DNA sequence: ACAGGATAAA
DNA sequence: TTTATCCTGTTAGATGGTT
């Protein structure tokens, strides 16, 4: 009866055995069948402007309602197992950003979405291991989540990319010239105005908390209003 | 007195300054050869080591890719690689060196057959370490290249039983390395195992010949495999189902002959005083069992010749350090050596109030000497700082931890009349300030040592009153120093 | 493998000065440079640098 | 992280 | 016109934490 939540999640994960490549291929085939069936249903939804009933959906596949429903179930369970047995991969990738703005548990749950998408777009016919395709999606989901959920004043992804390129250019100039580059040099190298560079530098800052010891910061800030004297 | 120290004197022995009071004897537990450490700026060896030796080889330290590997050149010209680094302790049975051999290294995987070769049957857990051969013989090696994958069917490029050349992309991103027939294994539209086996192929026209080769067979050189077909060298003939039906495959069988005993010269221990001799036994191990069907794209090592540390029974728990001895005749030439070093630690002499006497340790042996088990190695003697009389050493069943020396300045003489002082006895307890005789008052307290005509000997003493119910931290006739409760 | 030969760390002379740092509201410091050697466990190419 | 594409807001 | 902001995809293999 531990109180830790991450350890409990890791235990819940460890109760699942890793898949094998043949198991991956089988599950990928069932997942593809489920995806095609879902696409058909979506077509029925466009035709009916409503959710099709199981009987209408079974009729759309010329399949007995029992056979159709069992096929649907198998596909659901296949996708479920594919995601479930790879959560360990999700944790292995998510542990590499535990100090960037999102807590470890948030990284895990955001990488789970990438794993789900990877399991939805895996192609067995490609002839590759699922652990190679899934890594890209897990990493992308975690990086996007960090870009969109790490700051109180959220910055767009293009701003993160701009800041990264500014850092790389600054390091390259420092290595080339053997000294710290100036603002004008960096602005010329980046082909952008110095005011834009200063704006990027100002927007990259982290907001300081009101309760920073100085005694707290929040007790030294005046209030917006009209002074009784000025009325 | 230190733990295990034994006094050399009895109660009452009048000793002089510097004389031995107590001694600690260090003895060798098992005996052997003495090794004295070099005088590293100290004229007193703080440690002495107990040691058999083997030398009759040559050793050179060569640097390859920044790694210092030791090559053991035997007097017969054979070469070994030293798998164990200097300073490492290994027990009995551990591999020390590996024969640098390439003859028994295959190019690819395949199948293994035994011919008269026999092995020891002790232990399955040693399978990773191989199988020790109990009798030499002939190994038959049937080559094959096995690509083990778990990939889907539609990636396949080659037909079951197609005769191929090496380099063909049999499966997407998989390249064959051997020119032969490809046999394909699939499970529910999933490619599992692909096999390429070299050897000549030939048409099977007569079903009876195929029935003879239903299970595969060996055929010697010159022996006619079937009418019109004679094997020029020993080959494995097996019936395989190719694209058009039955075919006969003649895979080239390799023969590797292993001698009954590894012909690598052992090096003999040179010291008889070690009743538990230590030696290097050369062993031959086959890493795979009879008929073990091996699947490997790259070559494997079949036979390994390993030097193994061996010792007499009862010494199985001994661990031997590994050292290099520079040869006396040629210092450049180094020789590998295994020692069962046993340490004996000598404490530095301390004369400053630890025992309150000078502790001096003298060795009882010389470097290179041969000692029996239990022989005394070192004697540490405690020398008294001040002459006097030794007391406080009680007898029986307890280790002497503290002794007492009553010195010249712990006795005082006083001029008192014997005639009327007859009320006192040697060993009386005199409280100072007490009227000993009419008009005579005790100047200082003490114990009555002697009563001479007109004189009195007092050993200085001081009392402490104790009331009923107190707790006693000490014992009668004990020994206490300054500050003790 | 990266090896940091930390027994040979050199120190670069402080920039500005003590008084210049005081009057500029900066920091009085030096720069630390340690020699390192990246060793490839196989190829064996060692790219020594500071 | 990085590249391509769609779009609307400046 | 010209960016500012959002969306989707990526094929060696990888698969349970630090303080």
């Amino acid at each position: 009866y531990t109180e830790d939540s991450i350890r409990l999640y890791l235990q819940e994960i460890g109760r699942i055995r890793l898949l094998r490549a043949d198991e991956e291929i089988e599950l990928a085939r069932q997942i593809a069948d489920l995806l095609a069936l879902e696409r058909i249903r979506d077509e029925l939804l466009e035709q009916l402007d409503r959710l099709p009933s199981d009987a209408e959906w079974a009729a759309a596949v010329d399949s007995p309602l029992d056979e159709f429903r069992r096929r649907l179930f198998r596909g659901r369970r296949a996708k479920d197992k594919m995601v479930q047995s790879n959560l360990r991969l999700v944790v292995s990738i998510a542990k590499k950003y535990m100090n960037r703005g999102l807590s470890f548990q948030d990284l895990i749950q955001e990488g789970s979405l990438g794993l789900i998408r990877a399991a939805e777009k895996f192609d067995h016919e490609k002839g590759y291991k699922f652990s190679t395709y899934a890594t890209w999606w897990i990493r992308q989901a975690i990086t996007r989540a960090i870009a969109d959920q790490s700051r109180t004043i959220r910055l767009p992804v293009h701003l993160y990319e701009t800041i990264s390129r500014i850092k790389k250019t600054t390091k390259l100039l420092s290595q080339e010239m053997g000294r710290k580059p100036t603002e004008e040099e960096i602005a010329t190298r980046m082909e952008m105005t110095i005011e834009k560079l200063r704006f990027i530098a100002k927007s990259a800052q982290l907001p300081i908390s009101l309760e920073t010891p100085i005694s707290r910061l929040g007790d030294f800030i005046e209030a917006d209003g009209e002074t009784p004297e000025d009325e | 007195l230190l733990p295990g120290a034994e006094p050399t004197v009895k109660n009452g022995d009048r000793v002089e300054v510097g004389d031995v009071l107590a001694e600690t004897k260090l003895t060798t537990e098992r005996g052997g050869t003495v090794r004295m450490g070099e005088d590293n700026g100290s004229s007193t060896h703080r440690e002495v080591e107990i040691i058999v030796v083997l030398d009759t080889a040559t050793v050179k330290a060569e640097a390859s890719q920044g790694r210092e590997h030791y090559v053991i050149e035997t007097k017969g010209g054979q070469r070994f690689n030293l798998l164990a680094a200097p300073g490492t302790k290994v027990t009995t049975g551990h591999v020390v060196a590996e024969l640098i051999d390439s003859r028994y290294r295959t190019q690819t995987g395949g199948l293994l057959k035994y011919s008269g070769v026999e092995i020891s049957k002790k232990g399955r857990a040693k399978a990773k370490q191989g199988y020790e051969v109990t009798k030499g013989g002939t190994l038959l090696w049937i080559p094959e290249e096995t690509h083990e994958v778990n990939k889907d069917i539609s990636l396949l490029n080659v037909e079951d039983g197609q005769l191929v050349e090496a380099g063909t992309e049999v499966v997407k991103d998989i390249f064959c390395q051997t020119t032969g027939i490809v046999s394909v294994t699939q499970n529910n539209d999933i490619l599992r195992e692909i096999v390429i086996k070299p050897g000549d192929v030939h048409v099977l026209d007569d079903p009876d010949t195929a029935a003879k080769y239903d299970e595969g067979r060996l055929v010697n050189a010159g022996e006619e495999v079937f009418p019109g077909l004679t094997a020029e060298q020993l080959v494995w003939a097996e019936a395989v189902d190719g694209t058009d039906g039955p075919l006969l495959l003649l895979r080239p069988v390799q023969e590797l002959v292993i001698p009954d005993e590894p012909p690598v010269p052992s090096q003999d221990s040179s010291q008889e005083s070690s009743s538990r001799s230590i030696r290097l036994r050369a062993v031959q191990r086959l890493q795979f069992q009879d008929g073990e069907r091996i699947k490997s794209v790259e070559g494997v090592d079949l036979l390994r010749t390993q030097l193994v540390l061996e010792s007499e029974e009862g010494s199985s728990q001994l661990s031997a350090d590994i050292e290099l001895l520079p040869d006396s005749k040629d210092p450049e030439t180094l020789r590998l050596q295994l020692v069962i070093i046993e340490p004996v630690v000598i404490r530095r002499d301390v004369a400053s109030d630890t025992t309150h006497g000078s502790t001096h340790t003298e060795l009882r042996v010389k470097d290179g000497q041969k000692v029996k088990p239990g022989a005394v190695i070192a004697c540490t003697q405690i020398q008294c700082k001040e002459a006097g009389v030794v007391r406080g050493i009680q007898e029986g069943s307890e280790a002497v931890r503290r002794l007492l020396v009553e010195r010249e300045r712990d006795c005082v003489t006083l001029d008192l009349d014997v005639t009327a002082a007859t009320q006192l006895q040697p060993g009386s307890l005199i409280v100072a300030g007490t009227q000993l005789v009419d008009g005579i008052i005790a100047p200082e307290s003490g114990e009555v040592r002697a009563i001479a005509p007109g004189q009195l000997q007092l050993r200085i003493a001081r009392p402490y009153r104790v009331s009923q119910g107190a707790v006693l931290h000490v014992e009668d006739k004990g020994l206490v120093q300054r500050g003790d409760n | 493998e990266l090896h940091f030969l930390g027994k040979q760390y050199k120190l670069k002379r402080p920039k500005y000065d003590v008084d210049e740092a005081k009057r500029r509201d900066g920091t009085y410091s030096v720069q630390m440079y340690v020699p390192t050697r990246l060793i490839n466990k196989e190829t064996g190419e060692i790219k020594e640098q500071e």
